[PDB]
């Protein structure tokens, strides 16, 4: 769909993290709220039927 | 066992004070959602698991505080451990120069420090109930359970202070002066980490050299704890480091 | 399929694209040497010495062995063939082999098909070990090039290039150390043959 | 997966916005125990005296060589 | 930062704190106070006696540390001085080894403490 | 005029020289600095080289 | 070495194309393959020279904008009717660097 919507920061400091396991679009839609900074307009969705 | 690491921010660090509300509110309607403002200036979180932080934050940034806040990604807390034993001394001398302390550290088993965990071995009963525990299961000597002192980091810590050097040991009064202190400073080490800042764990200090100043005094009782700790590091960093 | 590789080559923009392109047609496995072989004749052929060319055929022999066997028999073959081309081929030839060894996609030990006595040494194969060392020397800086021709595990294949054994071409083959004017191996070689009687 | 990678809508950009992946992309020590041995050994002799007799004496005799012919 | 003066804004060899909690480099806040008797701190002329004298401990490496907890001192650890004594323990040391326990003695030595004599000289927390 | 101008330092904090010319935009990074890495790549990095001793 | 051109220079060849097509009355992609504006004038056809029809390397924006870090995925540059192969003016054109080195020899062995 067409985008909702439309410097610097320091989590992003490329010295200070480990990346073991590279995140991607998958976990940023399982985990809305923990994988994304300003989620607006959401739905948490979740099944473990 | 809370093992998760989120560290979170305000967008403008204007807001600050609202986000700590917000982050009292989540403290006080969750359980062991752990929260502390750590010394690099941040506010951590110490949670369970993917799903516990996702909503988590849900409340957070819906109900408790709509500030636009800036959420790390998750990592670990640590622990530190050795792998053998601290091969030579370095022993720590109060700053007025008053206290040598000569201490070595080594590593423990496992299962020992998973009873420490199990409260199995409460020291809260007497010594001989210590021996009995220790002699009997694990072949420790009896008088390493003599020497046992304490268990580092609180209540349930799975290393091990113990006092071994028999003639200078039979010095009750200043050592049984000195006890206190020496295990605010070995419970001190044993918390804040000889490296990274996270917990040690089931790891063996002994006490071999207790050269005391004749009557520690407010000297000895002020400037001894640090000098504890030094030597608590001393070892441990000495002869091998592990996380 | 040197029309379609040809293509390929130059509908992209760098190595990486032009490998990606590559990649993503498939062949038979048949062709592996030849695709290193043909990068090797498109570039010979070039307007100059790029290395894109050389880059590209590296990346093949970075993905795979048979590029980097299939570049061992490569220089092996311009040694036996290098007479066969003009100044200007040989130049982006030696220029092409000396990107490979400082990049270290070819292994230094193909040295072993380099005797540098003079009735052995064509000419041809004079001005390209010429133009190689001094790609060598004004790529990886003097130091690190002494040293590498220093290491005596490699000496096995340097011993036809840094003669002792026969005085003869040890004194021609110090002369053109010489002449491409890296004195240090000069000297020290036949600082050697000075003791040696 | 958008993977960070593409546009965000390939609308007015000319392309369809198709993505895909690089497919070509590879002293004291031994002295402070040594007493630490002296230590058992004064503990147990009289303990292994004890269980052999507990007079005081035919143990603090069983201790005493165990003590002085050790330390020799 | 830390250890530098405020006036010059550049270091201070020998230190002399501001009884308020900032750095007043003595050797020029002297002529500061000699050619014109104000602070630079805060504008208003302070008096002399106040300036007194600090220790800030030093490692195998020199750095200004504090001596207690052998804690290098920097921009970021939180540092308390004690006035009397005139020795500097790190807040924290000072905090939870007299601010739980009732011994408001000193940090290096053997010597009592006021309740108020220790001052945040330098804490990036405030 | 500080607006249109620019300036940029290389020292031991700054490893690279920036500067705009003709059309170009570029920036200088030695070797002895900053660059434990180097590669050599796309032609888009010219390789300059010390005249006297001839290295790069 | 710039990704900011790259792009311009697709938008702005493919709208070239589309003002060709609006002169002409539609924009069906399928009434205008490459061939009649890429064939050379010789042959009837337009004579475009193209450099959008290169794939437009892309690489993870957070560190993009941060550490330089590589080349991970290809966008895609403007669409032609098959694989096709466009070829480049980039690939004919010599870079400078050589030139001046190339310059260097040749009038040195003219003096």
């Amino acid at each position: 769909f067409e985008p909702l919507v439309r410097d610097w920061n320091e989590f992003n400091d490329i010295n200070k993290i480990i990346i073991r396991q590279p995140i991607r679009t998958e976990y940023k839609i399982a985990f809305p709220y923990l994988y994304n900074n300003l989620p607006h307009h959401v739905h948490l969705t979740w099944y473990h039927t | 066992t809370s093992v998760i690491k989120i560290a979170v921010e305000p967008v403008n660090p204007s807001e600050l004070p609202k986000m700590l509300d917000g982050l009292r509110k989540v403290n006080k309607s969750y359980p062991s959602l752990t929260t502390k403002v750590e010394e690099s200036g941040e506010h951590v979180i110490l949670g369970t698991g993917e799903l516990y932080l996702d909503c988590v934050m849900h409340d957070l940034r819906k109900m408790y505080s709509e500030i636009d806040i800036k959420v790390a990604d998750p990592v670990v807390t640590f622990c530190e451990t050795v792998v053998e034993t601290s091969s030579l001394k370095c022993f720590a001398e109060t700053p007025n120069k008053k206290n040598k302390i000569t201490m070595i550290a080594e590593p423990l088993e496992k299962g020992l420090a998973e009873d420490i965990e199990n409260e199995v071995v409460q020291i809260t009963w007497n010594r001989k109930k210590l021996g009995e525990f220790f002699q009997t299961k694990y072949d420790w000597d009896l008088l390493a359970a003599r020497s046992i002192w304490a268990f580092g980091p609180d209540a349930t810590g799975p290393n091990i202070l113990v006092d071994d050097t028999l003639p200078s040991e039979v010095d009750k009064a200043l050592l049984g002066s000195v006890k206190d202190s020496i295990v605010q400073g070995f419970q001190w080490g044993t918390r804040e980490g000889p490296l990274c800042d996270e917990l040690i764990r089931n790891v063996k200090f002994k006490i071999l050299d207790a050269v005391v100043a004749q009557e520690p005094l407010h000297r000895g009782g002020g400037q001894i704890i640090p000098t504890a700790r030094r030597v608590v590091y001393s070892a441990f960093l000495m002869a091998t480091p592990r996380l | 399929f040197r029309r379609t590789i040809y293509l390929a080559i130059q509908s992209s923009l760098d190595f990486e694209e032009c490998a990606h392109k590559l990649l993503k047609m498939e062949f038979p496995e048949s062709q592996t040497k030849e695709l290193c072989n043909m990068i090797l004749d498109c570039c010979a052929q070039q307007r100059t010495y790029e290395k894109f060319f050389g880059l590209l055929a590296g990346r093949f022999c970075m993905l795979k062995k048979e590029y980097m066997e299939s570049f061992e028999g490569i220089f092996k073959e311009q040694y036996d063939t290098i007479h066969r081309l003009e100044t200007n081929k040989l130049r982006n030839v030696a220029k092409m082999f000396a990107h490979l060894l400082y990049t270290d996609s070819l292994p230094w030990s193909v040295l072993e098909c380099i005797k540098l006595s003079e009735e052995t040494t064509t000419s041809s194969s004079r001005i390209f070990v010429k133009i190689f060392f001094q790609e060598l020397c004004e790529y990886m800086g003097l130091p690190k090039l002494n040293a590498r021709l220093k290491d005596e595990t490699l000496q096995p294949f340097f011993e036809g290039l840094l003669p002792r054994d026969n005085p003869r071409n040890t004194r021609f083959a110090i002369n053109f150390f010489t002449s491409i004017g890296l004195g240090g191996l000069t000297d020290e070689l036949r600082e050697h043959l000075k003791n040696t009687p | 997966m958008y993977n960070g990678i593409g546009l965000p809508t390939p609308r007015g950009s000319g392309t369809n916005g198709y993505v895909q992946r690089n497919l070509s992309l590879v002293p004291d020590i031994l002295d402070h125990e040594r007493k630490r041995r002296v230590e058992l050994r004064c503990l147990e002799l009289e303990e292994m005296m004890e269980e052999q007799g507990y007079e005081e004496q035919q143990i603090q005799e069983k201790v005493a060589t165990f003590r002085l012919m050790l330390l020799e | 930062p830390f250890d530098h003066c405020s006036l010059s804004l550049q270091p201070f060899v020998y230190p002399v704190c501001t009884p308020d909690g900032i750095v007043f480099d003595l050797l020029n806040i002297v002529p500061w106070l000699k050619k014109y008797g104000t602070n630079p701190s805060n504008g208003e002329k302070l008096d002399g006696r106040s300036l007194i004298k600090l220790n800030f401990s030093k490692n195998s490496e020199g750095k200004y540390h504090c001596p207690v907890l052998f804690t290098v001192f920097t921009n970021n650890t939180h540092i308390v001085a004690v006035r009397t004594t005139g020795n500097v323990y790190a807040y924290e040391a000072v905090e939870q080894l007299n601010i739980k326990a009732k011994n408001f003695r000193d940090l290096l030595t053997d010597e009592p403490f006021s309740r108020q004599d220790i001052i945040t000289l330098q804490d990036p927390t405030n | 005029q500080w607006e249109n101008s620019f300036v940029s330092v290389y020292s031991k904090d700054n490893p690279n020289l920036l500067f705009n010319m003709c059309g170009f935009e570029c920036r200088i990074l030695p070797k002895c600095r900053t660059s434990y890495e180097e590669f050599t790549h796309k032609d888009g990095v010219w390789n300059l080289q010390n005249e006297v001793t001839k290295e790069r | 070495n710039t990704q900011e051109l790259l792009d311009l220079l697709v938008k702005c060849e493919n709208k070239i194309q589309t003002r060709i097509k609006i002169g002409l009355n539609s924009k069906m992609p399928s009434r205008f393959p490459p061939v009649v504006f890429y064939t050379p004038k010789e042959l009837g056809g337009l004579g475009m020279l193209s450099m959008g029809h290169v794939l437009i390397p892309q690489s993870d924006l957070r560190w993009s904008k941060q550490t330089d870090v590589g080349i991970t995925h290809f966008r895609s540059g403007m669409s032609h009717e098959e694989d096709q192969l466009i070829p480049n003016l980039y690939r004919y054109i010599q870079p400078w660097e050589s030139e001046f080195i190339d310059s260097q020899r040749v009038w040195a062995e003219y003096a």
